[PDB]
């Protein structure tokens, strides 16, 4: 608090360069963890259809997975049209 | 001054305007003045090698629409 | 195809430049003409003589840091991952090394021209 | 010599990378995928001694579909018979191999 | 084999011979070694982009870094040969016999 | 003859791309190139007759003598003056570049640098004001238009 | 064979190596093997390696440079060899150049097998895969999931690269 | 659509170099025509050698080198 | 008809190069307090053609000492990479559309500089030999340096190619985004084109001429016209960088007087930086590339690696 700080005011004194350096490091590592954003930017990610979706056999008991693109089943993309 | 600069830097730019005006026209020109088809990829090759196959002349750049389903 | 022949017509549009300016003007070499150049006065020694270079160990650095940028070069396509948090440990793993090596260097006067 | 802390550890370290049916990035399958698939699972426990000699078909399969020998040498048979027919002139190719083929989407 | 993957590979034999003879000049040989790295790095990356091995397609670039670091050593080691003799000839480095 | 109308014209060409861009090559030796210098300068302004001060001789077309050429420079002075690639022309500068000047009877002066280079205009002056060189300059580009080197070719 | 240009470029490549396999000046080495990678990265993009082409490319140039300012220093040598100014090394230079066209007259006109098997030839075009698909490069995915999927890799590597920069420090160290 | 068309224009070109390849082969004397080289009997995917072998230069470029010279 | 689309790429550069020099010495003269090149034509305009057809005119020389091959060798190259520098960039349609335009771009930078290194060694010159090796620590300082900062600013495009960077400047410009990038980058520019306060290769007031100066006439023409269309490709590629320009798939014309205004701007940049400040040290500038922009790019780099995860916003081409 009071060493540091007259280390810290040192270096911006004779190594702006430096301490701008470090603190956008410190930054870039920081942030990401402690950021709402990451897991949409992993859900965008994943959301891409880079190849083709291959149907599935109907045995009868699937509920989940929906017989046509256009039915109510299914994973949606609203969250990402409204961001 | 000093607008005697202007000259030269005009002469400049209409040196430097021939490149990419010139690509354009060509492009344009070569491929039926529709700017021509940019493959990144091979799934656009296909495409490309699918509508000249289907053109009836070799020419990728011929379209055919509606008028060819009869 | 278009590329190797951009590279042929640039090459030979050169090639024609050097040949255009070693045919065309008018030639009288001699002895006292062509001696290397070197302020008038003949120069003592020859310029195959050993050259110390005062920056190997920088240029030894540049070497291997020249590397580390090939690993970084994929870093765009990488971003496009499900393992989004994997990739960014990673990326910033590799270039903190980076640093640590030039913050290593530097304290220990690598950086530093010899003498 | 070789110890297998990752097999006991649970690591993988390294064994994602040594075979090309092992889960690619985009799913994306290697050119001889199937060969190499049938060729390991013939000879999964079995013991290398016993995997050179019993599962060697699968293997003669995986390495041709890797090299191609014996593709490229009966499809250079078939060029040089064609070639000695039509240097006397006896074979007169079809349209369809000159450049002429009517396309098909 | 198509004759590109024999022309690598007697590249590569072309190095190895380069560098197993010295002329003069360790520099000389430190680029046969890194001639050698060359074509191994377009021996493999042929073999990886044939046969359609994705993951595969990073370890050529790990190649080149060992080559680097290597490469480094080798020119680490010649300045100090250098600072010993004023030359870089391997004749100098003869202090230890068998 | 058509052949003469085109030796002419090309060597008319020819000519007026030398006179144009004439390239002196910086060199200086005494008094004389300080007054050199101020033809450079923005009121002269040298460089927009398309003359550029080069360092390389290889580069340099003209070279001008400004100052008293001493025995122990003479060697220096033809080296470089040998080393110009032809077509090159000497620009003789000053009474001690002319003919020694006011240190003509001296053990150590060579009397006029044309004892060891031939020159093509002589500047009087101790030292030639700006104009004076620059007149010079404007005397041999004159002297470089009337020149004619296809003619004699054809001719020959 | 179609055009030659992958077996043009391949020939190119070992005439490359073979002038800076015979020893001469380390400036002539240089230059020969520029051009070697050079021919190398146009071989590599030929079968759809664009990357990692330019990627050896690159990385051979600002090596090469580094050894051209080393030689300059340390191996400067008053007389430069050429491959025509000394015996050995024009021996060497011919021996490499016929034994590349003898090994190359050997397996297009006959099929020989010189040390692991032999060859047939008709052009490199034939063992291609024929595959159609995809709005991504396969090499660019495989060489990004280094991040992903070599993380033992890229650890070990930059622990090399650190390593090798103190190692560097340490041995130009001398006193 | 294009998976489908594809399967019909690789099946076309086979059958046709098939044909060929039987016409070709009149005499040879233990030659079997459409001979496989692989012990299994699952489909393979042809090597595009297989496919413009006995076809003409230009085309075999197109399909070999088309996509990476085109820019 | 693809030989008609090299020709008109090449031959407007070489007039363009021409007359930049006239620019460039009439910019000068006007800083300077004078007026410049304006007797030869009106206005100078014909300074060009007299300066060509005088350096063509001229005889060559071959210096007994130097190797003669490499000494022929390096002009064509030079000229030869500055004239192939031009064919990926997008204006707005690249004469070669590349996946990896700006690797490529980068890669060919690298084999330039070869030519300049076998200049200064085959002349066989003490002087020449000197600025030989400061081109080696010229280079040596930048490449690093440059190549992150293209790393870190191409992060925010995708992809590689020149042609997606119109599309992700749309609406905004790059150096909105990343001007503190974008500065280190153009300083950067000035070392790979070896000008001032960076023109040590060639450094008049001490090599007196550098590594050309054993050369002459048409060879030294052919190397100046290199330096200066390396000037104008690299402001070209800066504009594109980060001043992006609007499109009109219809209209192409628009962007491109767009992109020449703008790299006409940056030239005159560099000629405006030319002559107000005094030639740097060649071991100042690897100081000053290694002890400052070296960490700083390296933030910067980490910065945007995190910043499209940390805000959602990653590029789209994988
Ligand atoms: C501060 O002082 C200084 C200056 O200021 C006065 C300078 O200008 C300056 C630079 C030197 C100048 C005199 C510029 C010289 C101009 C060139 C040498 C002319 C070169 C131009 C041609 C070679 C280009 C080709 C000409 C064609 C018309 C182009 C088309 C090509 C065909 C094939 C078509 C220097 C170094 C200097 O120090
Ligand atoms: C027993 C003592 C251990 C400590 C001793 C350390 C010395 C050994 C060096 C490090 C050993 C640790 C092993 C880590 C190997 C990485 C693989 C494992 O951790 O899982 C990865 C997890 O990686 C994570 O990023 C965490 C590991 C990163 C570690 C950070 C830096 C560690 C370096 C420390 C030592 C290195 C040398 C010294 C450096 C200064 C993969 O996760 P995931 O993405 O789900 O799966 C990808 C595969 N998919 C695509 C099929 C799904
Ligand atoms: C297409 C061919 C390309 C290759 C060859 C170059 C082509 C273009 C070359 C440039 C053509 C014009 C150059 C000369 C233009 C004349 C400029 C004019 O000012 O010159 C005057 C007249 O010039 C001469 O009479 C003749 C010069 C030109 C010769 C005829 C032109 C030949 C080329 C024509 C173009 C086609 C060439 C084809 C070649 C294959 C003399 O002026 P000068 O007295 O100093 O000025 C003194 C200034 N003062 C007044 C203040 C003192
Ligand atoms: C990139 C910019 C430059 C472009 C490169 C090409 C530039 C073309 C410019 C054309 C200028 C006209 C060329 C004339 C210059 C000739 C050089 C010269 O002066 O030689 C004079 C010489 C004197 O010799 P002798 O009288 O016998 O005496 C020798 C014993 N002491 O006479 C000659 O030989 C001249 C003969 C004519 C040469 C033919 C010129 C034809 C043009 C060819 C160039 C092609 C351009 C395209
Ligand atoms: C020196 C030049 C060597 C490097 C050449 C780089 C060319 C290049 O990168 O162009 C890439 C281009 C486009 O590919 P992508 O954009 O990635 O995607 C294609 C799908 N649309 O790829 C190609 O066109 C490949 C065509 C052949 C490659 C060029 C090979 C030429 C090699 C030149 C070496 C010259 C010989 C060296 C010594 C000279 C004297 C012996
Ligand atoms: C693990 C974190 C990683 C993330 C950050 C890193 C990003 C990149 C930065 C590192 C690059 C390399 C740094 C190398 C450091 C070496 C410093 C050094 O040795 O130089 C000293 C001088 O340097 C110093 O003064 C010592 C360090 C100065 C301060 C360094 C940073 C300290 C902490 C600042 C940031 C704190 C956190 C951010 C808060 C910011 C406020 C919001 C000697 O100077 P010379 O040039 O050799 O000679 C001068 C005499 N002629
Ligand atoms: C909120 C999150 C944001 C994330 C972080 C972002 C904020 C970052 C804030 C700081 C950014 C500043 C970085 C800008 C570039 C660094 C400059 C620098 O520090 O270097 C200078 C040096 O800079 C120079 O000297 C430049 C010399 C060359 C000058 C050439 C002409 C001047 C510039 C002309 C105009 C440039 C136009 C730039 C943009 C062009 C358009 C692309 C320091 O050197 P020294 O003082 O010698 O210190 C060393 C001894 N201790
Ligand atoms: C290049 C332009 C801007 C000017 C500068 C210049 C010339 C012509 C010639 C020279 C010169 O400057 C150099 C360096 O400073 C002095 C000082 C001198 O006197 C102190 C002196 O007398 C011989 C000679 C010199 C050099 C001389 O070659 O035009
Ligand atoms: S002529 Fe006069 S001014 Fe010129 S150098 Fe001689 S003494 Fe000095």
């Amino acid at each position: 608090a009071g060493r540091i700080a007259s280390f810290l005011k040192n270096a911006w004194a004779k190594e702006p360069v430096l301490v701008a350096s470090f603190a956008i490091g410190g930054l870039a590592i920081i942030l990401p963890s402690l950021s709402p954003y990451t897991n949409y930017a992993i859900r965008i990610n994943r959301a891409t259809p880079y190849n083709y979706p291959v149907p599935l056999r109907d045995d009868g008991n699937m509920p989940d997975v929906p017989s046509h693109p256009q039915d109510p089943q299914g994973p949606s993309l609203e969250w990402l049209k409204n961001l | 001054m000093w607008f005697e600069i202007l000259p030269g830097i005009a002469v400049m730019a209409a040196c430097l305007f021939i490149p990419g005006m010139a690509t354009a026209h060509i492009h344009k020109f070569t491929n039926g003045g529709k700017e021509k088809r940019v493959a990144h990829f091979s799934y656009q090759w296909n495409l490309m090698e699918r509508d000249r196959r289907i053109s009836g002349v070799n020419r990728y750049h011929v379209t055919k629409g509606l008028e060819n389903i009869d | 195809m278009n590329i190797m022949l951009t590279l042929l017509t640039n090459v030979t549009l050169a090639s024609l430049l050097v040949l255009i300016a070693f045919w065309l003007p008018q030639l009288n070499a001699y002895s006292e003409k062509t001696s290397p150049y070197e302020c008038g006065f003949d120069p003592m020694g020859s310029a195959r003589l050993p050259f110390s270079m005062k920056f190997f160990l920088v240029a030894i650095t540049f070497l291997l840091f020249d590397l580390e940028i090939a690993l970084l070069l994929p870093l765009p396509w990488a971003s496009q991952t499900n393992n989004l948090k994997t990739m960014l440990t990673m990326a910033l793993f590799l270039l903190i090394l980076l640093a640590a090596s030039l913050a290593y260097e530097w304290t220990q006067k690598g950086l530093e021209w010899a003498e | 010599p070789f110890f297998d802390v990752q097999k006991r550890l649970g690591l993988d370290l390294d064994r994602w990378m040594t075979i090309q049916s092992a889960e690619q990035p985009h799913k994306i399958p290697g050119r001889c995928h199937a060969f190499e698939k049938e060729w390991i699972e013939c000879a999964h426990g079995i013991g290398g001694i016993r995997a050179e000699k019993e599962c060697k078909i699968e293997f003669d399969d995986f390495v041709e579909c890797l090299l191609r020998q014996k593709t490229m040498k009966r499809l250079s048979a078939i060029k040089r018979q064609r070639d000695k027919l039509i240097k006397e002139g006896k074979y007169t190719p079809p349209p369809h191999h000159l450049g002429k083929e009517d396309p098909r989407p | 084999m198509p004759l590109v993957y024999m022309n690598i590979i007697m590249a590569f034999a072309i190095a190895l011979a380069g560098l197993l003879m010295y002329r003069s000049h360790l520099m000389s040989s430190l680029l046969c070694l890194e001639g050698m790295m060359l074509s191994l790095f377009i021996m493999s990356t042929l073999i990886i982009l044939n046969t359609h091995f994705t993951l595969a397609n990073m370890m050529p670039i790990i190649l080149l870094v060992f080559a680097a670091c290597e490469a480094a050593l080798g020119l680490s080691l010649l300045v100090m040969v250098s600072n010993t003799y004023g030359t870089d000839y391997v004749q100098n480095l003869n202090l230890l016999q068998c | 003859s058509r052949g003469e109308y085109v030796v002419a014209k090309l060597d008319d060409l020819v000519n007026w791309a030398r006179r144009s861009s004439l390239w002196p090559m910086t060199f200086g030796l005494a008094c004389c190139a300080v007054e050199m210098m101020h033809m450079a300068a923005p009121r002269y302004d040298m460089d927009r007759f398309g003359v550029v001060f080069r360092a390389s001789p290889r580069q340099s077309d003209v070279m001008i003598v400004a100052g008293t050429l001493t025995n122990k420079m003479a060697p220096a002075l033809r080296k470089v003056y040998d080393q110009m690639p032809e077509p090159r022309y000497v620009v003789s500068m000053g009474s001690c570049a002319n003919g020694g000047g006011y240190y003509h009877y001296s053990y150590s002066v060579v009397r006029g640098c044309d004892r060891i280079v031939p020159v093509d205009i002589y500047v009087p002056g101790c030292p030639p004001t700006a104009e004076a060189l620059l007149y010079g300059i404007l005397q041999l580009q004159r002297k470089i238009k009337r020149e004619k080197r296809l003619r004699i070719w054809y001719r020959r | 064979m179609t055009m030659y240009i992958a077996f043009i470029l391949s020939t190119i490549f070992v005439i490359g190596f073979v002038g800076f396999s015979s020893k001469p000046s380390p400036i002539y080495g240089g230059l020969g093997l520029i051009v070697s990678g050079g021919v190398g990265c146009g071989i590599v993009l030929n079968f759809g390696g664009s990357f990692l082409g330019l990627m050896v490319f690159l990385i051979y140039l600002g090596g090469m440079l580094v050894v051209f300012g080393y030689t300059t220093a340390m191996a400067t040598e008053m007389y430069p060899e050429v491959w025509v100014s000394n015996k050995t090394v024009f021996g060497a230079f011919v021996s490499g150049l016929m034994m590349e066209f003898c090994m190359v007259y050997y397996a297009l006109k006959e099929e020989e097998v010189e040390i692991i098997f032999k060859f047939n030839g008709l052009g490199d075009w034939v063992i291609y895969d024929t595959g159609d698909s995809g709005f991504f490069s396969e090499e660019a995915m495989g060489i990004a999931a280094l991040y992903s999927y070599g993380t033992w890799l890229v650890i070990v590597t930059g622990w090399s690269l650190l390593i090798g920069v103190v190692v560097i420090m340490e041995i130009t160290r001398g006193n | 659509l294009f998976q489908a068309e594809k399967d019909r224009r690789v099946l076309q070109m086979l059958r046709e170099n098939l044909e060929e390849e039987a016409i070709i082969m009149k005499d040879v004397p233990d030659w079997k025509v459409g001979e496989s080289v692989f012990h299994t009997t699952r489909w393979v995917t042809p090597m595009m050698g297989e496919l413009y072998g006995l076809r003409t230069n230009e085309e075999i470029l197109s399909a070999t080198y088309g996509f990476i010279w085109y820019t | 008809m693809f030989m008609i689309n090299i020709l008109s790429l090449i031959i407007p550069i070489l007039l363009a190069v021409a007359f930049l020099t006239l620019v460039e010495r009439k910019v000068l003269g006007y800083m300077q307090l004078r007026k410049g090149p304006n007797v030869v034509g009106p206005y100078g305009l014909l300074q060009p053609i007299a300066d060509a057809l005088k350096l063509f005119t001229k005889e060559p020389l071959r210096p007994a000492t130097s190797s003669i091959s490499m000494f022929i060798i390096a002009p064509i190259l030079a000229l030869s990479l500055a004239l192939t520098m031009w064919v990926p960039l997008p204006m707005p349609y690249p004469l070669i559309n590349m996946n990896l335009g700006v690797l490529f771009m980068l890669a060919m930078s690298s084999l330039a500089v070869y030519s300049i290194l076998w200049s200064g060694w085959a002349s066989n010159s003490k002087y020449a030999l000197i600025g030989a090796l400061r081109a080696v620590a010229q280079t040596i300082s930048y490449e690093v340096t440059l190549a992150i900062i293209l790393l870190s600013v191409l992060l925010m495009n995708g992809s590689y190619t020149l042609s997606t960077l119109i599309t992700t400047q749309e609406h905004i410009w790059m150096i909105f985004t990343s001007w503190p990038l974008a500065m280190m980058w153009f300083i950067s520019t000035l070392a790979e084109t070896n000008r001032a306060p960076f023109d040590l290769t060639e450094g008049e007031s001490e090599l007196v001429s550098g590594f050309n100066v054993e050369y002459a006439a048409g060879p030294f023409a052919m190397f100046f016209m290199a330096e200066y269309a390396n000037i104008i490709m690299m402001n070209a590629f800066t504009a594109i960088l980060f001043l992006g320009a609007s499109h009109d798939p219809h209209t192409p014309e628009l962007y491109t007087i767009n992109f020449v205004l703008k790299t006409l701007a940056l030239t005159i940049t560099f000629l405006w930086i030319r002559a107000s400040y005094p030639r740097f040290r060649y071991d100042q500038l690897m100081h000053l590339l290694w002890k400052s922009f070296l960490p700083l790019t390296l933030a910067l780099c980490m910065w945007h690696i995190s910043l499209p995860i940390m805000t959602a916003s990653i590029p789209p081409q994988s």
